[PDB]
DNA sequence: CAGTCAGTCAGTCAGTCAGTCAGTCAGTCAGTCAGTCAGTCAGTCAGTCAGTCAGTCAGT
């Protein structure tokens, strides 16, 4: 007996047992994490001669099932939390350990942000969402001691306890690390057997998003566990819930008090989810149901789904077919090979668009900005730290010298929406020469010479030099920024503005019943376009570009102005991009002609 | 709160027994309407003070609902097991339902009643007055009188109360027509398991103290705010208070201070005795225990000292240990609390019924030849002397006092001497007689000291101070002490008896006593003559180791001879062999009569005081004209025994006196006195042979 | 987990687990006992519509079963015994609560006086015996409490514990006993199912018989325990078993210290055992095996065992017959009656010898003293306080007398054994009047009236007046000491001191071959013969003591002098021993004739 | 010459009072202990200047 616990302890566990094992989904969730362990340990056992312990439980249920047990957890946690999670141990310990739980909500009108926390609402359990800053280290936290004697030969053992353990209050005993037991020996400590469970605190602050007009923010700090560590980089967007304790003595101790007012407060545990935001943060995770994937293999095998998908992403947009299926064709993105001892060789396709102004260059940009995932955009401005870090920390526990990614680190296998192309200062257009096929960054400012790793790509617009005089001089310099940044991006989309009679017909019934195939099916197409599977080369479509490229030297180097290698490359690209779109495996002569129509347009 | 002092639940609830409680209360039928409302219409009625709740009731009720249908909750066990609870539960449950007005207050009755009745009056119109004014302050009534009955200080049932509540075990009868509560245990079988139980002992009670006020409630007065603090008491010394714990005199600048007063506390009497083991219940080689009782309330001054009763009461704790440097923690120390008190050998003159009793009484009535039926029936398991027993139950009866208004006072009282050695089973009538008469007390001859049957001074504890504690004497007045071996007693001892012998008095001018106490007894002796018996060579008086002045303080003296006889024995001998052969000795054709009715007989005979005529006054001057003649005429030292005293002539009226209530009659008759001259002319004289 | 023990702990707890069941009995005993409680709680259950709990182990078996268990117990007792105590729960428990030990010994050198008792002994395992002396009263003690809360209906629950438990040590946290729990409600207590537990202690002193010649006696104070209560009266000869604590802080906690050496000491538990002494206690204990009741039942139906056992009292006493038959019915003793609503009637028998010196008159009373149960000598005086109490109390406590009894009382059914019986005065002599009839003694010194039960049997041997004149010149007063004091006792044998010439020859061989039926087997046939079977008269027997009383009276009182109705009842006595003796039922002839032969030779 | 009565010592019992031991206490005084403070020390943040780059104007 650790106290002989009283009856009402009995009351709560075996009600709980009752709702456990009412509803039937949670027992087989606990099984199979049981025998998936299982099979992990017959692996790790067999041949050669991880999971944690979490049930995540909804409260749409217990809505359902008893009043008293609901409105019971969301005012007193600290009395209905350890019966639940003695009940669960007791489950999975009799079908074959902490077993935490998790209350995924649906949360009882406790949806509040930081501003308006305190005090009232204090040790209930609340949820909280904003901004992460500003994450501090990752310590090892001592629970177990073992020491070896000598010279009898008996093992050792003592425990410690702190405030930040289960949500109760227990009456403190403190304990010397020991050494020289009775009778007098001498106790030399070990490593290895003793225990060691993690510990890291974040802060958050309110949503800059959600935030009033201009004030200072207020916030608060979160303690987290053992299964938590290293979830949430500085940056993220993050839902909390967990108990919002007040431990310490304020003050009332010692007299002649100073810290004024004490009773510092914090938030224990429990389920940190990282959610989706507009600009940061990857949003993956959407489900794929054997219902949708059934639909795309329906749909996989047809002969106009390029020209479907092609007029998808133009529900309010008339024309310019070449520019959506270069969109898709970028969305995709090819495929990445890296050599065996050398340097890997880009993937992706990088578009700029120039035109004359009123052309829609700028509606596109946010249509992209939202279908994709991990967009971020930049307009203008720019320096300082983009494509660098900056540098600027000041770490208060020692002198030492960390990063903060800017824009071009962070948006890694993502889309990067630049508007205004033209006036970026070149001092910045070095660090674009550094990225767009170095694929990498390096930083030796102060400091510490590093090379992180960015693979981003870049979609421009950018305006003409002087008027709307896109085809009037010549298109020598109708642009002008020469002439290396004309030669990394890959296609040059030149946008006229021409006048005719049936066009501003086309044009007017448009734009005028507007104002009075279906995108989130299509990023579920997207997502499993991508995963699965990268496509080998074979031999039908060599020779189709081989004599495409030897005319477009032969007879383009006689037309206009410039080509390299670069263009016999993103040939290829192309041609692996419209091979996974189809959901096939293999390289077709039709993928060849259709990069080839695209480049044609595209040049001349 | 968990963690820290936790919880157990058990089977016993309080819910249901306080509503089966209420049930029990109202509706019982059994013994012109239900049981209770005529007992309780009469407490509130205000003649009477004391309620008995039995153990009987209850059980019938549960049979009776349990063959009804449906079940009934079980609460005799559940009584038993605690009982200490439902006494405050049961007396909260008495006290929602009363008949009150039923008679209009007397202006002479008492000043507890007015003081109560004063209290509850008051305690109406300041219940009133509140929502006689919330109610003009608007803004189905059972909202505002939840209102009001919470925010008005009030008198608590615990203090209007007046009367006191006792249980009563269940017996044998009623446990056996059924199928423990009180079985009737022993002082060394109490283990220390039963602490809290309703329990039941018997053994003699020894030193019973006086009866002296113990608080329960004080109250004060606050003299500038003018409330009535009260204060409980519960241990044994309290301590007094200071400057106020009201509602106005506190959150004030200026406390009040308070001083108290005794007309309005609440005061309950108090007495503590102890019991000793009854010393037939014992092993082979100990000693007798004790056992400590306090008595409170109603049941007090029924323990009289030197008795054997059935006290039956619950078991409780009361903090203590000894010396300090022997205490381990925490332990206790018990008592015995009482409850109910019943005693064997039921005393005389506390009885007034007789209706029930001569279904009794009639039937020895009836039964023809009363007076040589009782004269047999004392000790009939000895043979032969029937003179003897037949003057023992006049011993029994006794009386009849008699004050002359001057107010010198006769007896009223016989006092009879046995001679004769030693095989005429002298003893066993001593210890029969000093059995049959309740407050009997047999003494040996040494024995008692001098101190030891006169009183002697001690300090008392609790209860001070300086009490009298009594001897042999003080023990056994109105009733029969008989003593042994008579002449080894030591000189001082012959004058206290020789004290006796005058009424009333026994005086001590010792070291710290100048008193006269009292006392009343009677005096049986039994002598044995000179060494070795009977020689008529020798004289009357000269194998008699006593003065013929204690011969002429005892009215009848008697002598019992020893002289083989051959007819005798043989009815003897199968006297005694038929029992050792069996445990009875009558036959053809007589039974014994059992003493618990022959004690209700001669319970019953005590109340009569005949009365003499003038015939029997021209009878008794000419008979003693006749022994005052002719016991003068020998002068001499011989078998004679001079001079027949008017001792004898105040004893031959009171004898007769003595054998008209057994007639029952107050018909002084010629049979009676002639009775009385041929127990006088056969009690001595018997020497001849 | 308590404190998660040690494998140490484990380790004792399986090798005793082994030990116990190696030997086999242990377990049948422990069958024994719950059986027996069973049945006793069916019948206790079942009709209406004890046992305490310890195995007596002895240390025998564990010096062949392992040394180091052996000398482990007997030098450190505090780490062996509750893991014993815990392996024998785990077996009660698991076949079908404490179970504590015994260790019956058989010790070690350890059987030590409580002269030679401190202080290198201490905290081992020590028996010590002596005599009990001053016993102290019982209390009990609290150990649980039990409260019921107003008005939310939840009972409540609370521990004690002290110095005096079990035999480690514990760091001491002492606990209010409780009232007002939070939150603020009135706790009122119960009984009845809060629970106790009784307590006693007493003090132990050298054996006088053991003693130095003359120096004060040192003494020592032994505290029981719960199912140990009230097993000595004060006066007993008691072995003690147990172990040598020593509780206290020893006046180094505060500076400046009196009582000036501390470190009290005493015993804890634990196995009373009253001993047989010379002169008090009860010696009934004497097993009776079956082989032995066959063999009395096989002596058991001679004709001539009266004849046999006459002759057995003296090994080497020439002569007297008929007082060693009247011996042997004084050692039955008859039997006992107590009437219905009446006074009882006496069953024993008493004898006076009386005749010249040097005739072994002292040397019998040794005898009748060693063979008998419960036999207590006193020579001359005498007073004050054979026959009463003296009530000489100074209770430390309390105003309160008690009663100490003399050697009256303490010889319950047994034998007095009084030697020079012409040398009491009178005084006492009262007291013996007291005693021979009325079997009652009754004591009012200052003080208690009281009337306690002494019913001892007498033996006597008195002087002659002046001389050896046993014959001379009258029978009337060679005794003097009359007259009822001769009616009381049952017997006179008159001995004599006649000169011969055989019987020079008959004593002399008989004390010659001296200087170069059994005894243990008679007493074992005596206390058969007692407990059972009590018998009935029959009506065979009243004729003959009819007739032979008559007889006695209508001649022996033409001869001899006295003759009262006590030699009637007598008469019956011996009749009804002598149908003792022969192990029957009913009562025949032949008893009237022995008894009869008997009291002709006693009177003439 | 033997019984007996009365005188006489002796042991034992009850009264007597002076030590004795346990429990309580208040005042004060001292022993430690904690709150005070002051000086140290590194970190950190705002002011300030120098360099370098984009804009703009003027010269050919
Ligand atoms: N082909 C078109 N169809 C429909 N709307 C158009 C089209 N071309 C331009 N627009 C209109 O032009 C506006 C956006 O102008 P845009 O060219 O994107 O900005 P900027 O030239 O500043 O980059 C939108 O409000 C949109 O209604
Ligand atoms: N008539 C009788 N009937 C029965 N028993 C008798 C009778 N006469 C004498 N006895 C016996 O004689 C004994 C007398 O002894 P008891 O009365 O105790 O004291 P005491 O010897 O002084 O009279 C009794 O025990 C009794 O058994
Ligand atoms: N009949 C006998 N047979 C053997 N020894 C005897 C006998 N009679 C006397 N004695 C001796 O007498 C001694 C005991 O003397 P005893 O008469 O008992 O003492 P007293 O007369 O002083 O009480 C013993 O040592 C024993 O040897």
């Amino acid at each position: 007996t650790f106290f002989a616990p009283d009856a009402v302890f009995g009351d709560r566990v075996r009600r709980f047992q009752e709702f456990l094992d009412t509803f039937t989904s949670y027992r087989d969730s606990v099984r199979s994490i049981q025998v998936y362990n299982s099979n992990n340990a017959a692996n790790y056992n067999d041949d050669q001669d991880i999971l944690p312990h979490r049930i995540i439980i909804s409260l749409d249920d217990l809505r359902e099932f008893d009043r008293s047990f609901w409105s019971g957890i969301l005012v007193e946690p600290a009395y209905f939390i350890p019966p639940a999670e003695k009940a669960l141990t007791d489950l999975a310990d009799s079908m074959d350990h902490p077993w935490k739980l998790s209350f995924k909500g649906s949360f009882g009108a406790h949806a509040l942000s930081p501003r308006t926390l305190t005090a009232q609402h204090l040790n209930k359990l609340v949820s909280v969402e904003g901004i992460v800053t500003k994450t501090s280290l990752v310590r090892p936290k001592l629970i177990r001691s073992v020491h070896y004697a000598a010279k009898t030969g008996r093992f050792h053992y003592r425990d410690y306890t702190d405030a930040t353990t289960t949500l109760t209050t227990r009456i403190p005993t403190p304990a010397i690390y020991p050494t020289e037991d009775t009778e007098g020996n001498k106790l030399t400590t070990e490593y290895g057997y003793s225990t060691f469970i993690d510990h890291q605190r974040i802060t958050v602050q309110e949503m800059p998003e959600m935030a009033p007009a201009g004030q200072l923010p207020r916030s608060i700090d979160v303690i987290l566990d053992d299964d938590l560590v290293d979830k949430t980089k500085p940056g993220d967007r993050v839902n909390v819930v967990g108990v919002f304790k007040s431990l310490g003595a304020g003050g009332m101790n010692q007299s002649n008090s100073n810290t004024l007012i004490g009773f510092k407060t914090l938030i224990l545990g429990n389920t940190v989810y990282p959610l989706h935001a507009r600009s940061t943060g990857v949003a993956a995770r959407q489900m794929l149901t054997d219902f949708d994937i059934r639909n795309i293999n329906k749909l996989s095998k047809k002969k106009d789904i390029f020209d479907i998908l092609s007029q998808s992403l133009a529900p309010s947009i008339y024309g310019h077919d070449h520019i959506k299926k270069a969109i898709l064709l970028m969305l995709m993105g090819g495929v990445e090979k890296n050599l065996e001892n050398g340097s890997h060789l880009r993937g992706d396709i990088n578009i700029l668009m120039v035109g004359d102004p009123s052309t829609a260059k700028s509606q596109l940009l946010r249509f992209v900005l939202n279908t994709a995932s991990l967009a971020i955009a930049t307009t203008g401005r720019g320096s300082s730290g983009v494509g660098l870090t900056a540098a600027v920390t000041t770490d208060r526990e020692t002198g030492e010298r960390r990063l903060e990614a800017g824009a071009m680190v962070l948006a890694d296998r993502g889309v990067v929406c630049i508007d205004e192309f033209d006036k970026m200062t070149d001092v910045d257009r070095v660090a674009i020469h550094e990225v767009m096929e170095q694929q990498t960054v390096t930083i030796a400012k102060a400091g510490i010479h590093t090379t992180l790793n960015a693979r981003c790509s870049v979609i421009a617009a950018a305006n003409p030099v002087f008027g709307q005089y896109d085809v009037n001089r010549d298109p020598h310099q109708n642009i002008a920024l020469p002439d290396s940044l004309l030669s990394r991006f890959d296609l040059l989309f030149v946008v006229t503005d021409d006048i005719n009679e049936i066009r501003d017909r086309s044009i007017s019934e448009h734009v005028l019943r507007t104002h009075r195939v279906t995108i989130p099916f299509l990023r579920k197409y997207v997502q499993y376009a991508k995963e699965r599977v990268i496509p080998q080369l074979t031999q039908e479509a060599i020779n189709v570009i081989v004599k495409n490229y030897t005319d477009l030297r032969n007879d383009d180097n006689t037309k206009k102005s410039p080509i390299t290698a670069r263009t016999l490359e993103t040939l290829i690209r192309l041609a692996t991009a419209h091979a996974k779109v189809r959901l096939s495996k293999t390289v077709n002569k039709v993928d060849a002609k259709v990069a080839a129509n695209l480049l044609r347009f595209a040049l001349l | 709160m968990s963690a820290a002092l936790p919880s157990i639940q058990l089977p016993v609830d309080y819910n249901n027994l306080f509503n089966e409680i209420t049930d029990f209360l109202v509706t019982f039928k059994q013994d012109k309407g239900p049981k209770y409302m005529a007992m309780l219409q009469k407490v509130a009625n205000r003649e009477l003070n004391s309620v008995i709740i039995d153990l009987d009731d209850i059980l019938q009720y549960q049979n009776e609902k349990f063959l009804q249908g449906t079940q009934a909750d079980d609460l005799v066990s559940a009584i038993q097991q605690n009982a200490n609870h439902f006494t405050e539960l049961f007396c909260r449950a008495i006290d929602n339902n009363m008949p009150l007005p039923t008679k209009e207050i007397d202006y002479k009755d008492d000043v507890l009643d007015v003081i109560l009745n004063q209290r509850r009056l008051r305690n109406e119109r300041m219940l009133s007055d509140r929502t006689n004014e919330i109610r003009s302050e608007n803004l189905m009534n059972d909202a505002l009188r939840e209102v009001v009955e919470d925010e008005t200080e009030l008198f608590p049932p615990n203090l209007t109360r007046r009367y006191f509540l006792y249980f009563k075990p269940l017996s044998q009868n009623c446990a056996r027509r059924y199928r423990i509560s009180s079985k009737p245990l022993s002082v060394r079988q109490i283990k220390g398991d039963f602490l809290g139980q309703l329990i039941t002992v018997r053994g003699i009670i020894t030193r019973v103290s006086d009866v002296k006020p113990a608080v329960e409630v004080i109250a004060y007065t606050c003299d500038q705010c003018g409330y009535e603090v009260f204060q409980e008491v519960n241990s044994r010394t309290f301590t007094p208070l200071s400057e106020c714990t009201s509602e106005e005199c506190s959150q004030n600048q200026t406390k009040g201070q308070l001083f108290m007063s005794t007309r309005a506390s609440k005061f309950s009497a108090f007495q503590e005795c102890k019991i000793q083991e009854l010393s037939q219940q014992v092993p082979v080689g100990h000693i007798p225990r004790s056992l400590n009782i306090h008595v409170n309330g109603t049941l007090v001054r029924s323990l009289s000292p030197g008795d054997i009763v059935d006290v039956t009461g619950i078991f409780l704790p009361a903090p203590y240990t000894g010396f300090k440097a022997l205490k381990a923690g925490l332990l206790t120390e018990t008592y015995l609390e009482a409850q109910f008190v019943r005693q064997h050998k039921k005393k005389f003159a506390s009885f007034s019924l007789t209706s029930d009793v001569e279904e009794r009484v009639m039937e020895l009535i009836t039964s023809g030849d009363v007076y040589n039926r009782l004269a047999k029936s004392i000790a009939p398991e000895i043979y032969g002397n029937l003179d003897v027993k037949k003057a023992l139950l006049l011993l029994l009866v006794g009386g009849v006092d008699k004050r002359v208004g001057d107010g010198m006072k006769i007896r009223g009282d016989i006092n009879v001497c046995l001679m004769g050695d030693p095989g005429v089973a002298k003893s066993q009538l001593l210890k029969a007689i000093c059995k049959i008469s309740p407050r009997g007390v047999y003494t040996t001859g040494k024995g008692s000291s001098g101190v030891g049957l006169t009183a002697a001074v001690m300090k008392d504890p609790v209860t001070d101070e300086m009490i009298l504690e009594g001897g042999a004497l003080v023990l056994a007045d109105n009733g029969i002490c008989c003593i042994d071996e008579f002449d080894k007693m030591d000189e001082s001892d012959r004058t206290a008896i020789h004290e006796v012998m005058e009424q009333q008095t026994i005086s001590i001018s010792k070291a710290g006593i100048n008193t006269t106490l009292n006392a009343r007894t009677s005096i049986l002796a039994a002598a044995n003559p000179l060494y070795g018996r009977y020689n008529p060579r020798l004289s009357p008086l000269d194998n008699i180791n006593l003065p013929a002045a204690l011969l002429s303080r005892f009215d009848i003296l008697f002598l019992m001879l020893d002289i083989p006889s051959r007819d005798d024995d043989e009815k003897l001998a199968e006297h005694v062999t038929y029992v050792h052969m069996h445990n009875k000795q009558p036959d053809l054709d007589f039974t014994p009569v059992e003493p618990s009715k022959m004690r209700e007989y001669i319970a019953y005979a005590k109340t009569k005081r005949p009365v003499m005529s003038e015939a029997v006054n021209d009878y008794v001057v000419q008979a003693y004209i006749r022994l005052r003649q002719d016991s003068k005429r020998e002068m001499d030292s011989k078998f004679s025994f001079g001079q027949a005293t008017p001792r004898t002539l105040l004893g031959i009226i009171r004898l007769s006196q003595a054998l008209a209530k057994l007639r029952l009659a107050d018909m002084v008759d010629i049979d009676d006195v002639e009775e009385a001259l041929r127990l006088v002319r056969v009690s001595k004289e018997s020497l001849y042979q």
